[PDB]
DNA sequence: TTCATACGCCTCTCTGCTTATCGGTAG
């Protein structure tokens, strides 16, 4: 009843009928919780590469979007983060915002979360190689773009159900409540 | 380890030891509940639960104490205490039969 | 209409200030 | 006005004929409308039924 | 559940299927041979 | 027809193979078919041409 | 010893905290000044009687106002000799030669009589504390940013200032800076 | 013999509001992707149109299911309708199916 | 307009409906997962208003 | 005095917000 109206705007923020924002992102990643099981399943994504390339038809996905700007911003952001990932939380500045804030994650390729970049780089730093990394990154980013919440979802309702329904069988019996 | 010590609970943290720290204490505690039986609901929901904190100043609730500040009073009336809220007025799409504003209703069509 | 509550906490060296805001609101 | 099923265009087919009973034409486009001479333009539709019946500018 | 799926028309069909001036009825009393009209006293 | 489309495309079970609780699947075969799979896929299974073709056709039915 | 060095430690930690406060707000101070090792602190502050007088307790705070590039205006604060103003809160210095800000730190023996006159001068306020000995590993506070041009955000989101999440004036983090309406 | 035209200028009133709260062409900051909800609603509305004796350009299919006919039209992009996708503020971001990718 | 049985939670936030049915479930692997088993009694009962083209 | 019928009276769970006493200080 409290969250009956909160829904995902056309913009990445979540707004009610009145339009009041609750959060600019969806957990800071904007990734739909359904279509996200194999975002980090890099080995399986690498396999069936041609099938994934056929399902995420890249020929049609070039006349309505651009990549270079967001990709360059992401590269600079990651470079600076790696430069200053050692100093503590309170001593860090914001030279560059995370890419999602800067660009529409669903319109500009390469606009992905920070942890996604870190894990993708960690995986790709394993050698063992079609197998071109320059195109593997392109396919992964295309999937990330395709894994975004549509404008008009019933998030909030979904969150309430995901909190309540599992709680029915959550606990029965055996200090803190 | 007197630096690292925490009886982390909204009982005292939100009062002085931060304010937006609600979006890190509420989620941490509610996840720590489901961490017992390892139900492990997605963190996206435990942060979508932010009408509790960000919808106003500090630590709202999902009860009559929170419904007051909501603009449309039809939801408040449909919730408990349909009497008091009606007086102050002198889901709604459901009440009037208007097409909803989510999903296929979150936009319009023409032509 | 807006949050100007703490601006007019001291005007009587009171209603004079609020005349400006409304025209400013449509401005 | 009882809207005929097709009015995204108004070139022919009597789509204007016997339409006033349900002499100019008005078309509402909240977004910046194109040149006001196109034989085609948007028509508002009802949320469920396929009709549009609010108001138009025409006199005689 | 109807809302959670976002099926707006489905919700409308499961939960379904005025005084212009006052906006808050009374009408439809033809007298002799005229059509039914409105005579809202609130108006 | 609007509700028909909503059910067939947004509320249809196939579109809901996963659950937003944790992203895990919820739909699948349960007990009898699990035991049948364990027995069939074991290396101790062999099928003649007749049995193989019959199983495939009964399982598939391409005419549908 | 006794409860002698305890007060000195409390005050030193509070002083470092306030220096961090002003530096975060945008008033440059020396990094080694913000460090201020306690041995150096007691060397500069050592009473002949071994008292919180410290023989040099003339704590002076003045700002830098570096970020004029983004802030078109920025005033000053005059926090002088605020070591031990009194045993309790005493109206003493209502306004000084500063035109936007001012910080008065007290021993939290709050006097509501002195709490008046504060919402009187338009460009001033105060939210001081006893020690406040912030940022911590337990602290998950995201670092705050004062968007001088939030007009860009408002244009890109098509919002009203109210529709954003609201952080109250009394928020301890919102009191770390002079955040306004 | 005109009367109080524009209904006391109210026709002109708030039409300026609609135009002002409307993102113009080439400024559409919306991701081009016919979302599931939009696709479902478009299919249903087109099916309803066809049901109400409406002519359809595509005569390739000879079945009798309006929803299947609408799906075929969506495949062939022969759908004469426009999606209005206004932002929660009220600003309208008009889109056309022809320029919208359905996958 | 009452606490829990009020007009809201009884005739506004939920209603009785037409063209609906209720029964018990008999599992049947011989049907497609996106299909349901409709007895012929329902078939002559539930109707759909469909225009003639 | 009664009968016919309209009238005719009384024991196992807990929050959040009504409000209490009570004094202390600049005036
Ligand atoms: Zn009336």
């Amino acid at each position: 009843k409290q969250l009956e109206g909160v829904h995902v705007s056309y913009d990445n923020s979540i707004r009610d009928a009145d339009g009041t924002l609750v959060q600019f992102m969806y957990g800071g990643d904007a990734i739909d919780i359904t279509k996200e099981s194999h975002m980090t399943q890099f080995e399986f994504c690498l396999d069936n590469y041609y099938a994934l390339l056929k399902k995420y038809n890249p020929s049609a996905l070039i006349e309505h979007l651009d990549v270079e700007s967001a990709l360059k911003y992401s590269k600079k952001t990651l470079k600076y983060r790696k430069k200053h990932s050692k100093e503590p939380h309170y001593k860090q500045s914001v030279k560059y915002d995370p890419v999602l804030a800067k660009y529409n994650p669903a319109k500009y390729l390469g606009s992905v979360s920070e942890n996604f970049q870190d894990k993708l780089e960690s995986f790709l730093d394993k050698n063992s190689k079609g197998v071109n990394e320059k195109k593997f990154r392109a396919l992964m980013q295309l999937k990330y773009m395709r894994s975004l919440i549509n404008p008009g979802e019933a998030v909030g309702i979904i969150a309430s159900q995901s909190v309540g329904e599992p709680s029915t069988q959550m606990t029965l019996n055996t200090n803190v409540t | 380890d007197v630096d690292g010590i925490t009886s982390n609970d909204v009982a005292a943290v939100l009062k002085t030891y931060g304010v937006e720290a609600a979006r890190n204490t509420i989620v941490n505690e509610i996840n720590n509940v489901f961490s017992r039986y390892a139900i492990s609901v997605s963190f996206r929901h435990l942060d979508l639960i932010a009408d509790m904190m960000t919808r106003q100043g500090t630590y709202l609730a999902f009860n009559r104490q929170g419904m007051e500040t909501s603009t449309s009073s039809f939801m408040k009336m449909s919730y408990e205490t349909t009497c008091q809220f009606l007086t102050k007025a002198v889901s709604a799409r459901i009440v009037v039969g208007k097409l909803n504003n989510v999903g296929t209703g979150s936009f319009d069509v023409l032509a | 209409l807006i949050d100007e509550s703490y601006k007019l906490d001291e005007i009587t060296l009171r209603s004079e200030y609020v005349d400006m805001a409304i025209a400013k609101a449509l401005s | 006005v009882s809207l005929a099923p097709m009015y995204l265009e108004n070139p022919l087919q009597g789509v204007m004929k016997q339409h006033l009973n349900p002499e100019g034409l008005k078309i509402l486009d909240a977004d910046p409308l194109s040149k006001e001479d196109t034989s085609e333009k948007l028509i508002k539709i009802t949320p469920d039924t396929p009709f549009g019946f609010t108001w138009c500018h025409v006199n005689l | 559940a109807l809302i959670g799926h976002g099926t707006s028309f489905l919700l409308q069909d499961r939960l379904l299927n005025v005084c212009r001036e006052c906006g808050s009825t009374q009408q439809s009393v033809p007298r002799i041979g005229s059509i039914s009209t409105v005579c809202c006293r609130r108006c | 027809e609007n509700a028909r489309a909503e059910a067939l495309n947004l509320a249809n079970t196939d579109s809901q193979y996963l659950t937003p609780t944790s992203g895990s699947p919820v739909r699948g075969l349960i007990q009898d078919h699990i035991s049948a799979g364990v027995w069939l896929t074991s290396k101790d299974s062999f099928f003649t041409r007749e049995q193989y073709q019959q199983y495939i056709y009964g399982c598939i039915r391409p005419e549908d | 010893d006794q409860e002698n060095e305890r007060n000195i430690s409390r005050l030193w930690r509070a002083f470092r905290t306030v220096k961090e406060m002003v530096k975060d707000r945008g008033y440059f101070i020396t990094q080694e000044e913000v460090e201020l090792p306690l041995e150096d602190f007691k060397a500069k502050y050592c009473d002949s009687m071994g008292r919180p007088q410290r023989k040099m307790m003339s704590f002076q705070a003045n700002p830098t106002e570096e970020s004029i590039s983004k802030f078109p205006d920025m005033g000053s604060l005059w926090v002088e000799f605020c070591d031990e103003p009194s045993v309790g809160v005493k109206v003493i210095h209502i306004q000084e030669k500063n035109f936007q800000t001012g910080i008065f730190v007290y021993q939290n023996n709050i006097t509501p009589s002195a709490m008046k006159l504060v919402p009187s001068i338009p460009p001033a306020t105060i939210e001081t504390f006893n020690e406040a000995a912030t940022h911590h590993e337990l602290v998950p506070k995201h670092i705050r940013l004062s968007s001088d041009e939030k007009r860009e955000l408002l244009k890109r989101y098509r919002l009203k200032e109210s529709q954003l999440p609201r952080i109250q004036r009394a928020d301890p983090v919102a009191l770390y800076l002079g955040l306004k309406r | 013999g005109n009367g109080p035209e524009d209904f006391q200028q109210h026709e002109q009133i708030r039409r300026k509001t609609l135009k002002e709260k409307a993102i113009p062409k080439d400024q559409r900051a919306t991701t081009p992707y016919m979302t599931k909800y939009e696709r479902a609603r478009i299919l249903g509305t087109r099916a309803l149109q066809i049901s109400m004796n409406a002519p359809v350009f595509v005569d390739l299919e000879g079945e009798t299911d309006p929803l299947r006919i609408a799906m075929k039209e969506l495949a062939e992009k022969k759908i004469p309708l426009v999606i209005r996708r206004y932002l929660p503020d009220g600003s309208f971001e008009d889109w056309s199916v022809e320029e919208l990718i359905v996958d | 307009l009452e606490k829990k049985e009020g007009l809201f939670r009884k005739h506004m936030m939920g209603k009785r409906v037409n063209y609906a049915a209720r029964s018990v479930i008999s599992p049947d692997p011989n049907i497609e997962t996106n299909e349901i088993g409709v007895p012929p009694v329902f078939a002559v009962k539930l109707t759909y208003p469909e225009p003639v083209t």
